[PDB]
């Protein structure tokens, strides 16, 4: 299985799990404050992950820095 | 305080906390206007389980 | 299963999931504003992903930048 | 499963899905305007993809550019 | 306008919009002369489902 | 594309897209399993009105 | 919503949306009370074409 | 499962699918005009692909250009 | 099956296991004090791991340091 | 090669190449499952005419 | 996060979280399968007290 | 434990935790005997909101 | 001409078009002396199918 | 279509496509009314050879 | 599965499919004229491929140039 | 299956096995004195390993040193 | 001495040897306050098996 | 399944398929003349291949040149 | 399945197999004297290996030297 | 090697190596399934002649 | 560690750890399947002696 | 063996291992005849603690 | 000559063509003293099959 | 074919292939009418040896 | 499945197939004369191959030359 | 499966197979004299191999030289 | 499935197959004289191979020469 | 090693190591399935002779 | 001599040839004091098989 | 064969292989008629030791 690393570079970063299946809704949204780190897998229930707010992200494809306004 | 409202809920980015999209109830949050954090469920599930037992 | 990284370089970028199967329509479109990042897998339900608006994209095949306007 | 990346370098690029099976017809044709990007897998239903119009294309075999009519 | 005919249909490259190949009905488009975009199906399927219900 | 199926139909929160409540047809969605969005009616109304006139 | 009914139809200036002129059906709108925008035709034509095929 | 990339360098290039099985006929021929690109997999029905006309081709084995 | 290495660079670091499944709650939080190291796999029950407090972390994707 | 089977035979849209409609033989294709193209008849007629003369 | 389910509920050592002892409901946990921690009661009591007042 | 009852409630200085003033229910605490901290509301409001939804 | 005999058949390299190997019928070509190209089958199969139907 | 009947046959100039000369069958075309092009033979010979083998 | 690339360097190149099984015969022979290219897999029916005439060939083992007299 | 190498750099290092499953408790705690080495796999029963005290550690991810209290 | 108490038991880091967490019995050690080394089990299991047999 | 490339460097090269199984005989021998190339897989029926006459050969193990006369 | 190499650098090195399963005890300890080498796999029965005494050790993760006294 | 089994035996094209035609033994090969080549008889004749003399 | 289970128990060579000989309980080990080592008795004796005194 | 009974117990010098002093039970050893070493307690304490838990 | 004895048989290296190892029949060659080449079997099998048929 | 009967046997010059000399069987060929070449023996010997073993 | 390449550098090279199973005998011995090449797989029937006489040999392990008697 | 190479550098090297299973005993001990080489796999029956005496050893992990006194 | 290459550098080299299973005996010993080469797989019946006499050996682990 | 099982026992060619011929015990090997080599008897005789003397 | 005792047995390193570990029978060698080489079994199995048959 | 009977035994020079001296059993060989070589003992002792264990 495949996972992502997300380090918040500011307070109030959101990691949002989008539901696997026919319908696409947000079943969950974890908050990160500046410096906290979440490591999240894709699952039977999460088939897309949305990040908003400034954060440093590591994926199997390499690093990308989110810039999000909040 | 150790736990804030921001640690329990987060305003739904899609409906900006409204719960409706131009009349019809929002898909993403499912009419709740907020999506709950893991900390939020933790307590809600806990309480809902043991309350009035 | 594969996935893509999409970082919006402007407000109002759309990531549109095209339905797996005989018929091809779009079951969902996620909006991204400047800087938001979506990480989306191909699924039992999404067999194609369309990006419109200025965005930085990472795939298994390497980087590509989608151009808006 | 395999996918391709297609970035249109002009308006009116067509990505055409040719049907898997004994018979070969176009079940679908997605339009891309200048700069839009499509990421399409081969599926139970698409066993060939045709691109027409100027476009930048990424496959597992490397990059190739389609030219405009 | 946000959505054009171009966004719904595309002329079939095989029959050049005709729908017949020297008399016989075209294979690729299946006598339609046009093949539909995802946006096209999205609406057509939506309409066809809910109309007259 | 500018308008998706999500923009037209929303899964009914009561029957979770089923259309029936333990056998009997759902009240909220009216057996449709989906509640139509404003955008949905916009088109459906429009079409139903002008089709075959 | 991206596209509203105002984007598809416009009230006919001649009959002020009525569809009749002192009893007799309106010429300009052709008894429809509303005239269609290019966007309106685009959809209507599209649907009329592909529906039930 | 393998695939080929084919870019036409002239009008009227043909990609011809030869039928999988005991008998070998061509079930289909796609036409490409100068610059069009086809991406075709081998399938339950195509076990060989023939290219005629000037074209640039990419396979798992590397590039080859037809004339 | 994947795992993570977590070394606390301060007292009171928390590694929190988020529950696999439709619902996301935290079943467990391990405390680490300055220098302790935890090595945790993703499991039938943990599908996400949250780290808070200054820590040095090693994943299959490389090093990242939390603050 | 210049002429393919696609150039000779086209699957009948009515019976989806079956040749029967829920048991009874298809009207459109005439139990053939395929409609012959002009190119198809060209050869078939040609051959039928001159063979064993 | 500061408080986890482990902080609220602890599996009952007698029934190994089952809640029954070879059929009959467990004495120690009182059919709960889990023994609530002080933190657990803190909240549960708090809520039970002030909810719907 | 991270959060204790003292973190949520504080004895009402007016009624010394009684809830009544010589018979009649206390004004300041509003018959609760205890006044809520910011942390207290945060939870109570959160729970009250999401419980049984 | 668009299609030549060389586009339909090729002389069998083993029997040099003979069809027999020192008396006995050739294995490779199977007594045909020629092996058919894909273009060859395409037509032969087509004709054999639809002739005298 | 790549190859047409005109590619295979040409009307016999002697009998103007009739096949008979004032009753008696035409010499030049040999009662066929049509004379064959090189392309015509190529196919006919090919087919005649391999059919029913 | 494994395939070969064959580019004819002259007119009348033959790609000959030899039958899979106990018996070895030529079920098929495709003609290539100068410059045409065939891409052919090994199949349930072809377990050997013979090339005759001048042609450029690419296999999983690398390039080899056929020189065949016809 | 995966393992770790643990070399204690002081007396009284603890390698603690945390239980696989819904509940997370310590089923076992091995002591190592200065220089002893433990090689432990993840198992049907151990899904996390905690190290405390100064120790040199080798994983599939590379080396990391635990510091003493 | 070859084997010390340290070689058999280790104090539970969670409950600091107490066996209770603010009243309720500790999860990690399971009310034991200590967790056992391999050497510890080796003897305990050995003894428990053969004692009084 | 494996295969070999054989290019004949003279007329009358033979590629001989030796039968898979308990018994070893040759079910088939293909003739190659100067320059012809055969590409032959190991099969349910061929478990050894013999080359005689001057030929250039490519295998999974690298190139080897068979010498005639 | 994995294995380790252990070369004793002194007399009286112990390689101790810790039991796979819910319970962790040591089913066996092999003695090594200076220079002896043991090559031991992880098994249906050994899920952890403990080394005490001066020894040179090779694992999939690389070399580590256990220190005695 | 100079002579292969292919050089001795050729599969009978009539029975495709079977030796029976829908039950009854094949005429062409004479129940052998294979037709012997000239080389085949050469040896068989030779041997049959001189063996055990 | 200094003492292992191997040091305490040795599998009985007669019953190969079974404890029964084709049904009937083993004589040598006395139904134990294992023979206790001197080290084994050392501890067992020791414990049995001083336990609960 | 690493650990012997001599390592756990030592004969009491006062009663020379007897356990009684001219009839009455020995004070020093407390009727045990043997006094325990630190190693002895270590084990006994350990076992006594964890046995039957 | 095209085929020599060398091309059919090879002396068994184990028994140096003897067929016995100090009295008992050789394992490798199975009392044959020679092992056969592919060319050898090819003929032997061919002959054995068709002789006296 | 690689090997012909001429390669195995040669007509006996003495009896001109007859096998008898004015009634009595020929000495040179030994009633065979044909004498064998080295190639002939090679095969015959080989076969005679290994057949039915 | 694995194969070997054998090129004889003299006349009368023997490639001997040793039988798979409990018993080990030579079911077959192919002769090669100077320059001939054999490509032989290990099979359900051959679990060892013996080469005698001067020959050039290619295996998955690399090249090795057999010397003549 | 995985194997080891053992070359004895003196007379009387022992390669000892330790039994796979719950119990650990030596089912077999092969002797090597100076220069002899044993190539032994791990098996359904051998889950550990002990070498004693001076020997050169090759494993999947690389070379190690045993020094054993006998 | 693995195999070994063994080239004898003297007359009378022995390759000995040790039996797979609970019991270890030698079912077979092949003799090689100077220069002969044997290529032997591990099998359902051989789980160890012993080489005695001067020989050059190639394994998946690299070259080793016996004496 | 200098002597192998192959040196002592050889599989009987008649019964292919079975020891029975379609049920009845094999004649050649005498139900042994294996024929003992001279080396085999050497030892067996030797031992049988001197054992328990 | 070709075969020595060292080629058949090896003294058990664990019990130094004794067969007992401080009284109890040794595990490693299984009371034999020696472990047998492959050469050893080879002969022992051979003999045990064929002796007194 | 590597080892022969001559390698194990040698005829007793005293009794010339008889085993008796004018009736009474031979002293030197001890009634065996044959004396054993070092190699002989090596095997005999080995076997005698391990047989039936
Ligand atoms: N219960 C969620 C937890 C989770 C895993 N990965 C995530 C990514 C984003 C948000 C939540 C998650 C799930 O199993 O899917
Ligand atoms: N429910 C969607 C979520 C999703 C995954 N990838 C996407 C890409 C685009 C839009 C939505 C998605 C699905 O699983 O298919
Ligand atoms: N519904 C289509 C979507 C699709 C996937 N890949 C494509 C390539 C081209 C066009 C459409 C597609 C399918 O599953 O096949
Ligand atoms: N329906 C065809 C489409 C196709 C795949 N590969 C091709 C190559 C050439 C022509 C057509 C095709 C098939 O699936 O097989
Ligand atoms: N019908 C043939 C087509 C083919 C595939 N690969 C080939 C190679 C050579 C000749 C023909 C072919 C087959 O499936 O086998
Ligand atoms: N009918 C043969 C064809 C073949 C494959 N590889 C070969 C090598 C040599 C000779 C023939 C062949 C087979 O499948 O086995
Ligand atoms: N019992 C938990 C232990 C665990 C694994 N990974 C974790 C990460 C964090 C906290 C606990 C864990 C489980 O197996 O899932
Ligand atoms: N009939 C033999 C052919 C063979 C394969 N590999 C070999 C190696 C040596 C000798 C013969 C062979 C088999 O299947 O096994
Ligand atoms: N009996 C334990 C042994 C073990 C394996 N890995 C561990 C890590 C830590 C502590 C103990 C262990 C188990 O199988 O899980
Ligand atoms: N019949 C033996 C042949 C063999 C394989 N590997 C060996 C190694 C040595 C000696 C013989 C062999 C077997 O298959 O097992
Ligand atoms: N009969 C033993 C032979 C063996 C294989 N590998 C070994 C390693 C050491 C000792 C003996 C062996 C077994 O199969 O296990
Ligand atoms: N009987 C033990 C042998 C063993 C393997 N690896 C070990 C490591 C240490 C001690 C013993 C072992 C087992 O298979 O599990
Ligand atoms: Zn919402
Ligand atoms: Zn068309
Ligand atoms: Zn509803
Ligand atoms: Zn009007
Ligand atoms: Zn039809
Ligand atoms: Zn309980
Ligand atoms: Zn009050
Ligand atoms: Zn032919
Ligand atoms: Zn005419
Ligand atoms: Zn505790
Ligand atoms: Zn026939
Ligand atoms: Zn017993
Ligand atoms: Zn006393
Ligand atoms: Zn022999
Ligand atoms: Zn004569
Ligand atoms: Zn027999
Ligand atoms: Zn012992
Ligand atoms: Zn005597």
């Amino acid at each position: 299985s495949d996972f992502v690393v997300i380090k918040a570079l500011e307070d109030g970063v959101n990691v949002i799990g989008l539901t696997r299946g026919a319908d696409t809704r947000f079943h969950h949204s974890e908050k990160l404050d500046k410096g906290e780190v979440l490591i999240a897998q894709f699952t039977e229930h999460t088939s897309a992950i949305k990040v908003r707010g400034k954060a440093y992200i590591q994926t199997r494809h390499g690093v990308i820095e989110s810039e999000g306004k909040k | 305080m150790v736990i804030a409202t921001d640690d329990l809920e987060v305003a739904c980015p899609k409906c900006e906390r409204a719960g409706e999209i131009e009349g019809t109830p929002c898909p993403a949050c499912s009419g709740k206007g907020v999506i709950l954090t893991a900390q939020g469920y933790t307590l809600l599930d806990f309480i809902q389980k043991h309350l009035n037992k």
